[PDB]
């Protein structure tokens, strides 16, 4: 048994070449891929990009070890992968990609009696997402792992799937804290380039938002905000102080909540449904300060208009920020 | 003599195939696991995950590397552990590890006689810790350590504790080191999970942690606290005072509005509230109450002042208790 | 088949000596090179840096790998790239760069009967980009890529771009997206600098980039622009409201006061004013006069009620105008 | 230079550096030195500490006995691998490394006597636990346990040189802390029986007392102009209600955003530091002021004899309550 | 002629011992060091420590690599510095250091018959750089780089400056700007030091640096030094208006706190004052002090009316000149 295989590993590794692929001018190697999601990392949107740790595969046929005997596979360790040919498989949209090292190289190697050869090894990704976040925080997107081989075109080399294309873990572990995991496609391609005509396998992940800390962090405080700033109106005139400090900081604490908000943001220049949401609740508070200056120009001289403000304004600024969130959250909503 | 070593090695080394796994086609190799936690590393509550510095140690027995000589058993380098085979393990929910290295590789080599092997080796890995923040400050936290054999089912190699469950998992009294948790105990867990590469078995670790109060009461609690009691000294001045009332009421709102956002920032960006939020949330409604109150009572001062006083002397006494009643009932519920 | 290609790698490596350069006492080594960008990195304006995914190819000729077989090309792993001989190229300016590992190393030889080679590799590069931000945020940026032999001077190696079919910078459209630069476009060149090591000939690879205003307008312009407005607005009160117009001055000049340790607390700590930091140094003035005003008609509305009044009739024109004069002639001048 | 190749070349033909000098005859006797080329910065919020040093071994390998004209042999790291060295190990490691620039800083010596000289530059990043009670007037001890990991003292043992005195050296200029003073350092061994046996693990410690400097500057003398302004209220009339309140409104959350402020920077340990107990009490003085003011205008108008006194009053009892507490809380800390 | 220098390289490590220095028993080896500073890289002064990319040259004499050829000097790769001895140099004051690898080791070796060896390549060495911020931000500050062997003592390895025709040390005048400091210039130097392993003889590259005021003028003065004048204008109202008199004053005293608390955020945890910590103290006292001027008019305002009255008056003279006076005082001290 152990002697036997011994004999059977040197026997295939002795007029062997790493350094040549096989069915080299003969055909193109056809290389049956499938991947296991271990769990999906951080999003990043500052440097657009995100986590992903995964079992990746690659099963091609080599004819070179091909060996007659009675066990039908020979699992085996990663100690062998260098000793064979490998595909030179990597990820088109990769910012840095890492391999497993502990305790032993995360990697196992199978090979069948046939000359079929499956190779999979840990890996942990950080790829690169461009992120359209303008219907942030109540935005959708689609990320995408592109992989192809690196110098061996389809002519040499080609990829597809099995039936099983992906496989997910246990979704509780992923560190997924702003998004929710929905969506899993896979798609073949072949892209055009001066080097040659690449066939290229990219599998897009679906990640819907969550508005849940952003009500808390950034929606509520802007929404307590407009309405502290419109209990001005149930106060009297002669404290013009009193409702001075209302407005003046009422529009200071809006634009502090504003930077406070976007400062752990990616710094994008275009403006998402959040920044519109601050930036009408400003309106909303600003709108009040202004409301008082006006009553207090009138209140001296013309006391008519400068008591019928605040009656109208007790009802509309309360019902016009209302309306207005109802416009916000159902446009989004649905 | 150090001579007769040095043939004793060469004679095990010479035409050992480290690639295969001792017992191959004959018997499952079984792999008795044992671990001294050196250190419990710092948990990342914002990253989900935990550090801990071990001795992970294995024991097998290699039928190939049985030997006579003087010494029953061998202690040696590293240098020979990679000419030799040993088991694969890895960790599952490893995020990224290492194994020391200074000033030599942190590996320990002893070979018996038997054939037995004992192999461990000093780590330090970060772990994924999914945790469940409703009850956080007060929370219960468990965080686990999956390993197991990567290339090797249950059918080719085996792991079983030490010495049965009991006394597996050893901590330093030293090494529980801790800032925010309590290292309550650890419990070992054993199960077969069937993959489509095999069935492998998988061998976990527990580490149960309980969260430590002392800093959130310094940091978020008082502050609380002690600002919705700032807000009710509003009560005991005349409504007279206006812009004085004002200033306690529009005060006190705006820093129990940053306080929120300061106690949210150190925390992870989870979708749902905590325990710490929903006492914010109420010390909230408790001060703006009282802003709210002197609106009142200050819009009917002039035309019922009898009952504008009321309010206010009634204030000084249900404001007080229902807060003292709900820290009563917040307190005591978890 | 199989076995033939790997008696051909076996004589050309026979006998073949990877430390001389192909050429050494004939020709000198030319180094065609070629660049396709996978992806422009950040860019850290505080590290005056920029990242860089690219696909750097390097072709020459080697007179030992001559061979003749059945096919023209022969594709091959890297790991004939370190049994064979290939230049020691070096980027000047880099300041932290690695190459691609996973699944296998991203590299790719090829030889030719000929006795070409054709050597690329993927690479991320962190490369040190000096900026002058006098125009910041309205500022353009050009960051270099200066590369070229380490060790092998013009008279043993030299390195030249390709020719035009084979772009000698291309840059992928999935890459280049920024979040706060727009990537304008690339230009090439070479040179030769005489050193005490000898004259090496460097190529550059520039990369011209201007910067986004769309995050400043939201978290600096726009709250400036909103404070002084709102200090204005003390003009509509009257100065019987004292502690209500102080409220107002008192607050908008600190409040313009945060935004600056706030606008400038991200930014690269340069010694000299940017076109942000005038821009609020002028709305700074605007509010900070805003309460002068009142505290000057404050002061004589006692003595001179009709001119104090006056005044403040007059700074409720002449300050909006006077910045609203002050924004038109801001904007114009720094957009053309 | 052709007869030391060949010296080497006779020490090393059929030299199994896998097996330790004197196995199964002697235990290997190493003499450690240390020479602190820098102690790195201690993060007190990590509970850590870097440190780079020269750590040097020697031992007695009789393999290497050699007789020539020389006394020993200066070689590089290239020997070092080809031999037998310790398999030394820091217990309390958190991560490290040899430093390679140019070559590895590596330095192997050999005599005719078979002693070896074994020493290498390292920067460690150890843990530091340290207990913050009399943080900032707090004295914390950083230790560095070291031994083999695969041979015990049946095989193995370590011992100091010179004697535990001048055993660990520290250049002067490498100490440079900007929080901590370096008071000393004091070596130590110990046998331990362990599930693998019983090793002599070594330890230095390194004794630091934390500068109070830094937090007089951020933390101590912000609170102090923050309660004394508080008290400038008593020296205004009960008339000027809303004037009275802006200012103990102001002054208690001052005091409440530098608590929090304070806090940021240090580590998130659940119990109060003597900076916690200080910020406390001063968050008590202010509170206490604004309490003040709000009895003095509840009364004004019923008992303005007593109202108006309680000002007057005020002025001096709260300072000299205050003057007290920094002069008993200074000497308690501070002795 | 490939071949040729096939047999030269034979011939030279034929029978070579790597693991000896040349000379040993016969010669000290003597090594010639050069260097070239392609880049000073950024100033870390909270972690006081500092960047360098730097080509480090050093030129020794090796009797076994004497050959006789064609060609007198031999340009080649890395491949060869494995295969000779090269010195063990080490920087003493190194924190974390690396050797550039892309493409490939940025490492030159260059034989001449004489058998002198000239052996450079490419670091880039964080280093420590102890500072004195007594003068802050108006300090210079000087960041060494002291290097030398590891192994070898002087009495068998020797370590000197290049004496003519090359300036010892070169800062590329590219990479020389920095945001924050302007780099004065350099210093070499070589010390003998008395060890317990040796006396080994270590050489320094001294480089001396002022820091820039710019950033500091606009983050930490004017903010203060315009809080200062808010905190005056409190003079030019009533003392009727206490509301109004007691805004400005509590309101700019918690301002001016919180800028050194700021300021000071993002420098050194020093346990000591800097000439930016005394400037924000007098203007925490200028400040503290209007306060305490207004309290004090409060209080006799009733009593006293002519008395508070005319205080007020000297105030809005006297406090501007005397926190000019400071001004002027302060920064004639520390910019001269
Ligand atoms: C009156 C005029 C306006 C003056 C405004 C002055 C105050 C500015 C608000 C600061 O708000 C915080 O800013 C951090 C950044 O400084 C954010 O950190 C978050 O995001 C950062 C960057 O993404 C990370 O570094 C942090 O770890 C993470 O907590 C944090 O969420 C946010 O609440
Ligand atoms: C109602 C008016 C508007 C109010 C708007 C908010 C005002 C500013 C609140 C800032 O609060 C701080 O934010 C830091 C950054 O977010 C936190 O840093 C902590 O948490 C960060 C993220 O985990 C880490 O990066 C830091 O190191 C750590 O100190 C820190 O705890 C928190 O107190
Ligand atoms: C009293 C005045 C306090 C002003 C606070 O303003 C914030 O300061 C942060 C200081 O950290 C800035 O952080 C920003 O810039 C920093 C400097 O690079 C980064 O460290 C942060 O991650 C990034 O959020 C942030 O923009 C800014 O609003
Ligand atoms: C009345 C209630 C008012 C509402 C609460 C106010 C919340 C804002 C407090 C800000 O305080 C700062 O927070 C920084 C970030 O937490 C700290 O940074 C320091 O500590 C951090 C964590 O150790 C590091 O990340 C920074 O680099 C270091 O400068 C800094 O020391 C601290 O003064
Ligand atoms: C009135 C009573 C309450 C007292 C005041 C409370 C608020 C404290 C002011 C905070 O000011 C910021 O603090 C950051 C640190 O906390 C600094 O970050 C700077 O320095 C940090 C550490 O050096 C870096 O991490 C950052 O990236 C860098 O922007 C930043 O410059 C500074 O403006
Ligand atoms: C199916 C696929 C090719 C995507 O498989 C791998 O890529 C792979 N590679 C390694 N392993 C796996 C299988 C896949 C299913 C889950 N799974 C594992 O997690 C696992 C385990 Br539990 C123990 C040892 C090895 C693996
Ligand atoms: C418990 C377990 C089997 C998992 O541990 C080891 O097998 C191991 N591996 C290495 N070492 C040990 C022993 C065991 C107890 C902890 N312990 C040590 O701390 C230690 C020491 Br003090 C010095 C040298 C080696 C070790
Ligand atoms: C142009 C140049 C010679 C410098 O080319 C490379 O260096 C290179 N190296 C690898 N690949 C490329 C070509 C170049 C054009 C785009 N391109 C690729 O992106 C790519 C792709 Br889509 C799949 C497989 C391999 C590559
Ligand atoms: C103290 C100890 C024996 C443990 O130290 C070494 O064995 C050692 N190892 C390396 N070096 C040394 C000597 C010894 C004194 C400090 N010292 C050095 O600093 C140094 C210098 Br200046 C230059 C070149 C090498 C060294
Ligand atoms: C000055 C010194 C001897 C200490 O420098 C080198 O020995 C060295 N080492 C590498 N290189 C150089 C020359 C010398 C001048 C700067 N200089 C270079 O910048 C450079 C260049 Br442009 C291209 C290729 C190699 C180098
Ligand atoms: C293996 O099996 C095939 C098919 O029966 C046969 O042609 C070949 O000769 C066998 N090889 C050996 C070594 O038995
Ligand atoms: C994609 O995944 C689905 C679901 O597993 C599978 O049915 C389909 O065959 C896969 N397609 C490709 C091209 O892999
Ligand atoms: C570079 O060197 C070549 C060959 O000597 C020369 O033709 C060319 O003009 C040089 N370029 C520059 C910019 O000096
Ligand atoms: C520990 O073991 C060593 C070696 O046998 C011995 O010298 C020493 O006395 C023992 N114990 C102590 C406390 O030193
Ligand atoms: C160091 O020692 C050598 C040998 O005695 C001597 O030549 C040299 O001048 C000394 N250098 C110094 C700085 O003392």
């Amino acid at each position: 048994p152990e002697g036997d295989v011994t004999v059977i590993l040197n026997n295939l590794l002795e007029g062997y070449d790493n350094k040549l692929r096989p069915d080299i001018g003969v055909k193109p190697t056809l290389i049956h891929t499938d991947m296991y999601v271990n769990s999906i990392g951080p999003v990043n949107a500052i440097n657009m990009e995100y986590t992903i740790d995964i079992f990746f595969a690659q099963t091609w046929y080599d004819r070179r070890l091909k060996f007659n005997s009675t066990i039908k596979v020979l699992r085996l360790n990663s100690n062998m992968v260098g000793k064979i040919w490998i595909p030179d498989t990597f990820f088109r949209n990769s910012k840095k990609a890492d391999a497993h090292w502990i305790t032993t190289p995360n990697r196992m190697l199978r090979i069948w009696n046939d000359g079929r050869v499956l190779y999979t090894l840990r890996l942990t990704i950080d790829a690169e997402c461009q992120l359209q976040l303008h219907n942030f925080p109540m935005d959708e997107h689609s990320c995408p792992l592109e992989f192809s081989s690196y110098g061996y075109p389809r002519e040499e080399i080609v990829y597809q799937w099995k039936r099983s294309s992906v496989e997910v873990g246990d979704t509780r572990s992923w560190r997924l804290y702003q998004f929710s995991f929905v969506g899993l496609r896979n798609t073949t391609e072949v892209v055009k380039t001066t080097s040659g005509d690449y066939v290229v396998m990219s599998v897009y992940f679906d990640l819907s938002r969550r508005i849940g800390y952003f009500v808390i962090q950034t929606y509520l405080p802007c929404i307590m905000t407009v309405i502290l700033s419109q209990v001005s109106f149930w106060l009297n005139r002669e404290s013009v102080a009193a409702r001075t400090v209302f407005g003046v900081t009422t529009v200071l604490t809006m634009t502090t909540l504003s930077i406070s908000a976007r400062n752990s943001l990616p710094k994008v220049a275009y403006a998402t449904a959040m920044d519109w949401f601050i930036a009408v609740c400003y309106a909303f508070v600003f709108s009040a300060l202004i409301e008082f200056a006006t009553v207090n120009y009138f209140t001296k001289s013309q006391p008519a208009r400068a008591a019928k403000i605040d009656r109208l304004s007790r009802i509309a600024f309360p019902l016009l920020f209302g309306i207005f969130n109802l416009v916000y959250w159902a446009t989004y909503l649905n | 003599n150090i001579t007769i070593f040095t043939r004793i090695l060469d004679g095990l080394l010479d035409g050992y195939d480290n690639r295969l796994r001792p017992g191959l086609g004959e018997r499952i190799t079984q792999v008795r696991t044992d671990m001294y936690v050196n250190s419990f590393g710092p948990v990342s509550d914002t990253e989900m995950e935990y550090t801990i510095d071990i001795f992970f140690a294995q024991t097998w027995k290699d039928e190939r590397l049985r030997f006579k000589g003087p010494m029953q058993r061998l202690p040696l380098d590293n240098r020979v552990a990679d000419q030799i085979w040993t088991p694969d393990t890895f960790f599952h929910n490893d995020k990224k590890s290492f194994a020391h290295g200074m000033t030599t590789p942190n590996k320990m080599l002893r070979i018996w006689n038997d054939g037995r092997v004992l192999y461990t080796m000093r780590l330090t890995i970060s772990a994924e810790c999914p945790m469940d923040l409703e009850d956080f400050p007060m929370d219960e936290q468990n965080c686990p350590l999956k390993f197991g054999s990567y290339a090797y089912p249950n059918s080719e190699v085996v792991y079983v504790w030490t010495n049965g469950s009991t006394k597996s998992v050893v901590v330093a009294e030293d090494g529980s080191r801790l800032n925010q948790y309590h290292l309550m105990g650890q419990t070992v867990g054993t199960e077969n999970i069937s993959t489509s590469t095999g069935e492998y078995t998988i061998m976990t670790a527990h580490f149960h942690l309980k969260r430590k109060i002392g800093y959130f009461v310094i940091q978020t609690y008082l502050p609380c606290i002690m600002t919705v009691i700032l807000s009710q000294v509003s009560f005991w001045l005349n409504r007279e005072s206006v812009a004085a009332r004002t200033v306690f009421g529009v005060t006190t709102v705006l820093t129990m509005t940053t306080l929120s956002i300061s106690a949210r920032n150190s925390l992870p960006k989870v979708a749902y509230a905590t325990a710490m939020d929903w006492f914010i949330a109420v010390c909230y409604a408790f001060v703006f109450s009282a802003l709210l109150e002197f609106a009142f009572v200050n819009y009917i001062t002039k035309s019922q002042p009898a009952r504008a006083a009321k309010i206010d002397k009634m204030s000084r006494i249900v404001f007080p208790i229902l807060f003292g009643t709900f820290n009563l009932v917040y307190w005591a519920t978890y």
